[PDB]
């Protein structure tokens, strides 16, 4: 128990001053309207997640319906509809190459779909397993490698063709509910019940950094586009942000008005705008520097399930729980 | 669990001021190009309506 | 995947005949289809097209009143009916699949073909035969009467190089991209009014006749041709 | 815009298929299982099943560490909580009941309670009065939407209870109770 | 004096009707979360009552304010046809809504597989077609009135009053009130008894049922009582309580719906 004591003493001794003092002298953003510019309907149940492609035009969304569908966002057309075998999928993905889709959830098995088949009908390219808990996120690392985070307190890296997990990650104690990977695809962070966001190196294979600034559980996380920080949302209505080199928490976007938890968070291309989604029928938008609300995004009537920015930052899509996708701008 | 403590001790933590300065510098440098910070003209917006 | 065409023969003018296409190897219900006939000494010519659910059906403006076309998904067969034919319709036919969505590659596969015996947008393939030497870039040019650039920013032009003895193949779609089973040597380029296809390394399989094709307009006229010699 | 027109037509076809699947889906009246039960359903790995009775479809969701995926089961017609009270573990079942009640997102989703495996209780064993007393203890704990207790054919019970739940919900919608 | 008071009250009724119906239509169109097949009856009922307010009450208010009928006789026949058509459409529309609720309460488990979009469209088409058939054909053809009243009109063409003959009276009364009235008194009574049984087994339906049924019956009964009983200034009243019912319909049949209550609040905030 002495080792952790001296570790925490050294960590607290390496902090001199906060960035709040150095930020109050900077120009703020004022207000952003961010009115709906497009809507997507055709689902029959609550959308659970969605993820833009690397081209920032196509998107894929899955719901409790039992089918995940791929929209061409510019013209609202349904490019594809995939009739999922199991009705319980709690995540999505869209490979950077743009050829494969991913799904998983209570089925305990991850499914990889191949869009660019010889025929015009998609199929399960690879139904790969090896997890004893429900899957939270299945982000695509590359064409043939996928990183998954299951509820068994461990997260895995899977080789698509072979099937077996190349690398395991067993550093946690609770179930990881949210996994995100850096744009450089070299590191990735996750959070679980134990309220400890862990940063992992893909090649190292075991935990590189840990953060314990929260209380209840890290129920949503996302990465900074620069690649040296990440912001998370918990059940404490807290949007605590952490850096990487300093290993210490920077500042908190906490408002006592919200008592419920968070659903998802996301940044902008510049990074000086941290969108977020709450259970109180609204999407508050923060500012990652002044920590002051700069507007609201209220156009839904149920829980805002997953909100995500595009690669080029032209839009944000907020798949909600009322069978609707909304593409703002 | 001893290895976790050893690696945390040897983690070589850095001061927070440099990280905050890097964050704000990157935010200021790449702010002009991205949308969602200033309303965009309809010419460059793909979905005008 | 496989397309098999049946029918044809020799019939005196002013008659009728049914041609059939059996598709085996893919879910062709969600596949638009086209018929393209070629005269023994002329280039390919459009005939008719059917959508996925046989909802939208177009026809060749030259011959529309004496042609019938239909399809049966459970019977796995799409057929065409010719009546009151003439000496002009002495040509061997092709059965073509195509799928239409963002990122699709229409005219992906061409059927084997069966034989049968008894202004709007036009293109200009002025060149006919340009022999080349190994290890040298080969360029083939085509032109259009109306600019093929749309408001979306994609130019609807296709290339249909055909090997000497088999069905035509799809090489370049949408004026820039590349089909699935094509070597990287073939590359399309242009500006929007005159288009070209360039090949860096040439081999025996590269010998063929290259056809340019338009799609802004559903009549889908397609261009005249150019032989390759080695 | 020819390819655009064809893409629009294909999207319309996909939307027609979606409409047909919606017509199928709205007539399912899905159910959740919580917590023997194998005999009930037959007559880790989720054994989702489709069974039709009296020309009415039903979707059973066969399903111990408590997680958040219970919240996503918001639109279930009823939750059948099975309990083989052969006994400690009963108090764990009561704790699960309390967690379900306090989930704050399972509200307005009725829960049926089943006291099955009466043969096991009889072999373990007025004694009928004693089993009624332990049942009454279970309801007393259950006091801490409305729950439907059941103690002894079970498919008929769930049929009647689902009918009552949907009737009460539709009466609530039109302000008749 | 009294004339301005009557005019302002009448235009108030007309304005309330159009405002409520157009607000309902705009709310359901813009929200898109209430496009379920159940709400189509309410939406098209608002449309039919909007047609009522736009066509019939305008002519009736003008003829009450002025007295002289400042239109052609063909316009009078068209006005009477519009009256009958759209009033019968509204009443049969209430009948369709009542049948919908009856199937949604009495047999709820098999309700979603017995009322689909096809069934909703079929019932809406049946109501509209029946109303058009009873209204338009006889008035323009000439069977809507007897030869005695034909001579009555021929004598002085200055003013026109809507009266009918024996077969038109019985047919219009049957296809306009009596069958939908029986549908009310059966289906709503059954749903009320079911609600009462559920409430007593639980250990507010009376007020809702009483208001919903009694409003319609009280505003429509005296007109048809006058009509049928005396086929063999009061008429203006009876007409105007009928149009008063028209005004109340899309407030009563939307305020009691929780989803439509939320939609009404959203639309009011949008103003
Ligand atoms: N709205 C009163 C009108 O005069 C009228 C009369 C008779 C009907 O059957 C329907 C409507």
């Amino acid at each position: 128990e002495q080792l952790k004591n001296q570790i925490r003493d050294a960590r607290k001794a390496c902090a001199d001053a906060t960035l709040s003092q150095i930020t109050n002298n900077i120009d703020p953003v004022g207000r952003i309207q961010m009115r709906t510019r497009r809507t997507l309907r055709g689902h029959l149940a609550k959308i659970y997640a969605m993820h833009w492609g690397t081209d920032s035009r196509l998107l894929v969304s899955a719901s409790q319906d039992g089918k995940l569908i791929i929209w061409d966002s510019y013209t609202t057309n349904k490019v594809h509809a995939i009739p999922l075998r199991s009705s319980w999928v709690m995540t999505c993905a869209y490979a950077p190459s743009g050829n494969y889709v991913a799904c998983g959830g209570l089925d305990n098995i991850c499914s990889i779909y191949n869009l660019k088949t010889r025929e015009g009908n998609v199929r399960v390219s690879r139904e790969l397993a090896g997890h004893t808990g429900y899957l939270s996120c299945c982000r695509f690392l590359d064409d043939n490698q996928i990183v998954t985070s299951s509820g068994d307190t461990t997260c895995a890296l899977w080789d698509i063709e072979t099937g077996q997990q190349t690398t395991t990650f067993t550093g946690h104690t609770g179930d990881v509910m949210s996994l995100s990977l850096a744009p450089d695809t070299r590191l990735f962070v996750s959070g679980a019940c134990d309220a400890s966001a862990k940063l992992w190196d893909v090649r190292e294979g075991m935990c590189r950094q840990t953060f314990t600034g929260h209380e209840s559980d890290i129920n949503a996380i996302c990465f900074f586009p620069n690649g040296n920080a990440f912001a998370t949302g918990s059940d404490d209505a807290t949007c605590r942000l952490f850096d990487l080199r300093a290993d210490q928490e920077l500042m908190t976007y906490s408002h006592d008005n919200i008592i419920c938890g968070i659903t998802s968070v996301s940044f902008s291309k510049s990074g000086r705008l941290l969108l977020a989604g709450y259970d109180d029928f609204n999407c508050n938008v923060w500012d990652a520097l002044k920590a002051d609300r700069a507007g609201v995004l209220a156009g839904h009537d149920n829980r805002v399930s997953c909100l995500g920015v595009t690669d080029d930052g032209m839009a944000v899509a907020t798949g909600s729980w009322d069978s609707f996708l909304k593409i703002w701008n | 669990l001893v290895e976790q403590l050893k690696m945390e001790a040897n983690i070589d933590r850095i001061k927070v001021s440099k990280a905050a300065a890097d964050l704000m510098a990157y935010c200021e440098a790449h702010a002009k190009e991205d949308p969602l910070l200033t309303p965009v003209p309809a010419s460059e917006n793909p979905f005008r309506e | 995947v496989q397309l098999v065409e049946s029918g044809g023969g020799l019939v005196q003018p002013g008659g009728s005949r049914k041609l059939s296409c059996s598709a085996s190897g893919f879910a062709f219900s969600s596949f638009g289809m086209h018929w393209v006939r070629q005269a023994p000494e002329k280039g390919l010519e459009w005939v008719a097209y059917i959508s996925s659910g046989s909802g939208t059906i177009y026809y060749a403006d030259t011959v529309k009143g004496r042609f019938t076309i239909s399809r049966d998904d459970p019977k796995n067969t799409l057929f065409l009916q010719m009546t009151s034919l003439r000496s002009e319709d002495t040509a061997m036919y092709y059965c073509v699949r195509s799928i239409y969505y963002y990122g699709s590659s229409p005219f992906d596969f061409w059927g084997q073909g069966t034989t049968l015996t008894v202004s709007d947008i036009v293109m200009t393939q002025a060149t006919s035969s340009v022999p080349v030497t190994p290890g040298e870039s080969v360029s083939i040019s085509c032109r259009s009467s109306k600019s093929l650039l749309h408001s979306n920013g994609n130019t609807y032009l296709y290339w249909f190089l055909q090997r000497p003895g088999q069905s035509p193949q799809l090489l370049i779609y949408r004026m820039s991209n590349l089909a699935s089973g094509v070597p990287d040597r073939f590359s399309g380029s242009g500006s929007g009014t005159a288009f070209t296809l360039t090949i860096s390394r040439l081999e025996a399989e590269d010998v063929g006749v290259y056809y340019c094709m338009q799609h802004l307009e559903y009549p889908l006229t397609f261009g005249a041709g150019t032989k390759l010699e080695l | 815009s020819a390819e655009d027109k064809a893409a629009v037509e294909r999207s319309k076809m996909i939307e027609k298929q979606i409409q047909k699947d919606k017509q199928i889906y709205r007539a399912t009246h899905r159910l959740l299982l919580l917590g023997g039960k194998n005999t009930i359903v037959k007559q880790s790995g989720i054994f989702e099943t489709k069974f039709q009775v009296d020309k009415v479809n039903f979707h059973m969701f066969d399903v111990d560490e408590r997680r958040k995926w219970i919240q996503c089961f918001n639109d279930v017609t009823a939750i059948i909580f099975v309990t083989a009270c052969s006994s400690n573990r009963l108090r764990a079942s009561l704790k699960l009941f309390d967690s379900i009640w306090n989930n704050k997102w399972l509200r307005d989703t009725s829960v049926i309670l089943f006291l099955n495996k009466q043969d096991l209780l009889a072999e373990k064993i007025e004694v009928i009065r004693a089993k009624y007393f332990i049942r009454d203890e279970f309801l007393r704990i259950s006091t801490a939407h409305y729950c439907y207790p059941h103690f002894t054919e079970n498919i008929r019970r769930v049929f009647n209870d689902c009918r009552d739940i949907i009737q009460r919900m539709h009466l609530r919608q039109y302000e008749l109770l | 004096l009294k004339l301005v008071l009557k005019t302002l009250a009448l235009v108030t009724i007309i304005s309330s009707a159009v405002f409520g119906n157009l607000l309902v239509v705009t709310s359901v169109i813009r929200h898109h979360k209430l496009r379920i097949t159940t709400n189509y009856f309410i939406v098209s009922l608002a449309l039919a009552d909007t047609l009522v307010a736009l066509f019939a009450m305008t002519f009736n208010a003008s003829v009450t304010i002025s007295g002289r009928w400042l239109f052609n006789q063909t316009v009078c026949d068209f006005w009477n046809s519009c009256d009958v058509l759209f009033s019968t459409a509204s009443i049969m529309h209430l009948c369709c809504i009542s049948v919908d609720r009856y199937y949604a309460i009495i047999k709820p488990l098999e309700y979603p597989t017995k009322i689909t979009g096809r069934t909703v469209a079929i019932m809406l088409t049946c109501a509209w077609v029946s109303s058009g058939l009873i209204s338009f054909i006889p008035i323009f053809l000439g069977w809507y009135t007897t030869n005695e009243h034909l001579v009555y009109k021929v004598e002085h063409p200055d003013e026109c009053i809507f009266v009918v003959n024996k077969p038109y009276a019985i047919i219009s009364s049957s296809v306009s009130f009596w069958i939908p009235c029986c549908i009310m008194l059966f289906t709503y009574w059954r749903i009320y008894v079911e609600a009462t049984r559920q409430e007593k087994m639980l250990c507010k339906a009376a007020k809702t049922l009483g208001i919903i049924m009694g409003a319609f019956i009280l505003c429509w009964l005296p007109f048809f009582l006058w009509y049928v009983s005396i086929t063999m200034l009061v008429v203006d009243l009876l007409f105007w309580i009928g149009y008063l019912n028209s005004s109340l319909n899309p407030v009563i049949y939307a305020y009691f719906n929780r989803e439509f209550r939320q939609a009404f609040k959203e639309t009011l905030q949008a103003i």
